[PDB]
């Protein structure tokens, strides 16, 4: 990929000066294209209530689930309503969980615990769930299908149970030389140590083109984009923050001078609390919006960089499942997210969103290439396939502040190399 | 009587002065317009954590998922502290409108 | 008048098209058209033969502190 | 020629008692980054023939692939002066070395380090791709 590109020329730097030095320029960015338009909330009415938003979730996801539920138990098919059912028949059901957990905290670490119930519940009732089901690695607001029998206590038996599953998917052309792309999160300016400063300086320094012989400024040359994403200040409590938007406007600006930027908001970032985050606020940033290279999103971004698609979050999603399931590794929480058919099915229950009512936007309506998370607190990547002709490559960014690596993704082979930055510390070899 | 014949511009942020046109900052106190930014959307990101706490909570004592809420109990703490937030989100977000918008919306 | 009346307190009511007390009327015809559940074309012909009264364009419950 | 650079470093680490990375030092006399890695090359070089026992200490920069647990990654290191071979031999391919800074009396960590090229970079802002290796078209302040 790319070290490998590095190491492929002749070396000059270790000599005394020379008459001329090389220079380069960067590749064109010569297709790019926003398409998170269901994110950006131009209107904002609050005063409405929650209701809207589950039966809009319902009505749109019912139609998979049936054509699923056909060929994955048969045409032969026994699909019913929760109210027209009789005692001890088999049929099919199609519903949303809800998870009735104590010790979830109302208003007056995992929080899992040993016993807790599940319930099935459609517009007009619920009925209880026991069977060969699992219990803890279930979420509430997951929508599935369900094969059994109303049983004489009331409650249902489970034998089998389906989920939505993958969105189609359009292939990508190919590309003729390759590109990459850098992908960072969580700087943490505000606190977090000196050697995250000098990781930092070290990275920018990398990719602007000042550091290491033509082998590094040829190959850092061929990097077309930047994304950050989320947590670009990371704070030690609120109630400091007015000093910090300085310095990242700086480093924006040292940013800005060579490469095109995107950035993100995160957990912690002067914005808005529910999901669809609105991008920031320009007046903060009086250096950097000299140059019409850097842009500023928000939470949920796609975008279609040079054919290939890309949509990904700052990682509020994976860590509220997290909270209340038993999965522990990001990946596969990640990947189960894609199963599902929905990006935060926890949403509205213990992760807050806006009061839609026209239409739920997490549900996915296509299958996108590259599919990423946010602050993840070690590197993994995977590549993983659909039933039909789907194949989406997974990664988990890391977090810089303690492991101090990036990711690049080649987008020609579609490929995930970490890199990683490390100046000496306080470090003697003679105790 | 005379109280209905208010509004059509507002009070700097800064320093409190009736002034004439809708900008919200005060040509004296212009310059420092960042951090005053900065103040208020903390206020408008606290609030908007304790309208979702509360009408979520409606729904689990209710028991649906997918029906209205109907409950104006005289004795619950939850009904009238669920009708002050909307009110306070509707004033906080309309303070936040005398700036700009962070981008288009049209594309 | 007076039986339109009670034709739309039948629409605001019935499960089929949706969980609506907070939005308006005619928001919600056009929202399960969209999605085409069955909305029926009398419930539109009296919103179009009456100006903005507020007992025609609004929900049943659109006062009621709820 | 090289009479003038050799005087000039000569006077900043010696006499100023100073810390010179190669930022510093292109900043200064208004070079190019690669020939400025060049120059403290040349200094070192001239200095540690001429006499062995200098009051001289260096600090390098080391890149290169590497393999952890099957997956390549790419490390990229700063580096003393007594502990660079070792640094080669745990890589699989090499990939860049130059020379980062010069010392007179030795430091602790990697703290002014930063300081240096951050209080370098306060005062020159509104140029910091002048001396650089890429040159990118559509940046140019335009909002
Ligand atoms: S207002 Fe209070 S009592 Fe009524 S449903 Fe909500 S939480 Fe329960
Ligand atoms: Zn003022």
């Amino acid at each position: 990929m790319f070290s490998e590109q590095a190491a492929q020329r002749a070396h000059t730097l270790l000599s005394p000066p020379s008459a001329n030095n090389a220079t380069f320029a960067r590749v064109p960015v010569a297709t790019y294209t926003n398409s998170s338009q269901p994110f950006r909330l131009g209107e904002r009415s609050f005063s409405r209530q929650y209701a809207h938003i589950y039966a809009t979730r319902l009505i749109q996801m019912r139609p998979f689930l049936e054509n699923r539920a056909q060929q994955h138990w048969g045409s032969g098919v026994g699909v019913k309503k929760l109210c027209e059912l009789q005692p001890e028949e088999k049929c099919c059901v199609v519903g949303t969980l809800f998870k009735a957990m104590p010790l979830q905290p109302s208003i007056l670490s995992k929080y899992i615990h040993p016993d807790d119930e599940l319930v099935l519940e459609d517009e007009l009732q619920r009925i209880k769930l026991k069977g060969t089901i699992d219990v803890s690695k279930l979420v509430t607001g997951t929508v599935l299908a369900v094969f059994g029998s109303v049983r004489d206590d009331g409650k249902f038996l489970v034998e089998d149970y389906c989920f939505a599953d993958l969105a189609p998917q359009k292939p990508a052309p190919p590309l003729d030389t390759d590109r990459f792309v850098l992908l960072v999160s969580g700087l943490g300016l505000g606190g977090g140590g000196g050697e995250s400063l000098l990781g930092t300086q070290l990275l920018v320094d990398v990719v602007t083109g000042q550091l290491g012989d033509e082998g590094e400024q040829c190959s850092a040359a061929h990097v077309s984009r930047v994304i950050l994403a989320g947590n670009l200040l990371s704070h030690s409590t609120q109630s400091a923050s007015v000093e910090a938007v300085k310095m990242l406007d700086e480093i924006l600006l040292q940013l800005s001078a060579s490469v095109p930027v995107d950035v993100m908001p995160g957990e912690f970032d002067p914005t808005n609390y529910t999901l669809p985050q609105q991008p920031l606020h320009p007046c903060m940033f009086p250096l950097a919006t000299a140059y019409s290279t850097l842009q500023l999103v928000t939470n949920p971004y796609q975008a279609t960089i040079d054919g290939v698609r890309f949509l990904g979050t700052s990682g509020q999603n994976v860590s509220d499942i997290f909270r209340y399931s038993s999965m522990e590794d990001h990946l596969e929480i990640l990947e189960w997210t894609l199963r599902v058919r929905h990006i935060s099915p926890t949403a509205p229950d213990t992760l807050g969103c806006y009061p839609f009512y026209k239409t739920d936007p997490f549900i996915f309506p296509e299958c996108p290439h590259v599919y990423f998370c946010g602050n993840t607190p070690s590197f993994g990547s995977k590549i993983i396939r659909g039933p039909e002709d789907q194949t989406v490559l997974l990664v988990t960014v890391p977090d810089f502040s303690a492991t101090q690596t990036a990711c690049l993704v080649n987008l020609r082979s579609l490929a995930c190399q970490p890199i990683s930055f490390s100046g000496f510390g306080a470090e003697d070899d003679d105790l | 009587g005379l109280l209905a014949f208010a509004k059509r511009r507002n009070c700097c942020i800064g320093c409190r002065t009736v002034l004439s046109h809708q900008g919200a900052v005060c040509e004296f106190c212009q310059p420092r317009e960042s951090e005053l930014y900065q103040k208020e959307v903390s206020h408008l990101n606290a609030l908007e954590e304790r309208f979702s706490r509360l009408w979520t909570q409606c729904q689990r004592c209710q028991g649906s998922l997918h029906e209205d809420v109907i409950c104006t109990s005289r004795d619950c703490p939850i009904f009238y502290m669920r009708k002050k937030v909307r009110k306070d989100l509707e004033d906080q977000e309309q303070l936040l409108r005398r700036f700009g918008p962070p981008g288009p919306e049209a594309w | 008048e007076e039986a339109e009346l009670e034709l739309l307190r039948q629409f605001d009511l019935a499960w089929q098209y949706g969980p609506c007390t907070g939005i308006t009327r005619l928001q919600r015809w056009c929202r399960a058209k969209q999605m085409g559940l069955e909305p029926p074309p009398e419930v539109w012909q009296v919103l179009k033969t009456h100006p903005g009264d507020p007992r025609f364009q609004c929900s049943l419950w659109h006062l009621y502190p709820l | 020629a090289d009479q003038l650079y050799l005087e000039n470093i000569d006077e900043f680490v010696t006499d100023q008692n100073k810390i010179v990375t190669y930022k510093w030092l292109s900043y200064t006399l208004g070079v190019h980054v690669n020939q400025a890695k060049q120059m403290l090359y040349d200094y070192v070089e001239r200095k540690r023939k001429e006499n062995s026992g200098a009051q001289l200490h260096v600090t390098y920069l080391v890149s290169g692939s590497l393999i952890q647990n099957g997956h390549s990654c790419h490390k990229v290191a700063v580096v003393r002066e007594d502990k660079l071979e070792a640094v080669k031999s745990k890589l699989a391919v090499t990939a860049s070395i130059h020379v980062y800074s010069i010392q007179k009396a030795m430091l602790k960590d990697s703290g002014p380090l930063f300081n240096t090229d951050y209080d370098i970079l306060k005062s020159n802002l509104q140029n910091c791709s002048k001396f650089s290796a890429i040159q990118c078209a559509a940046a140019v302040p335009r909002a």
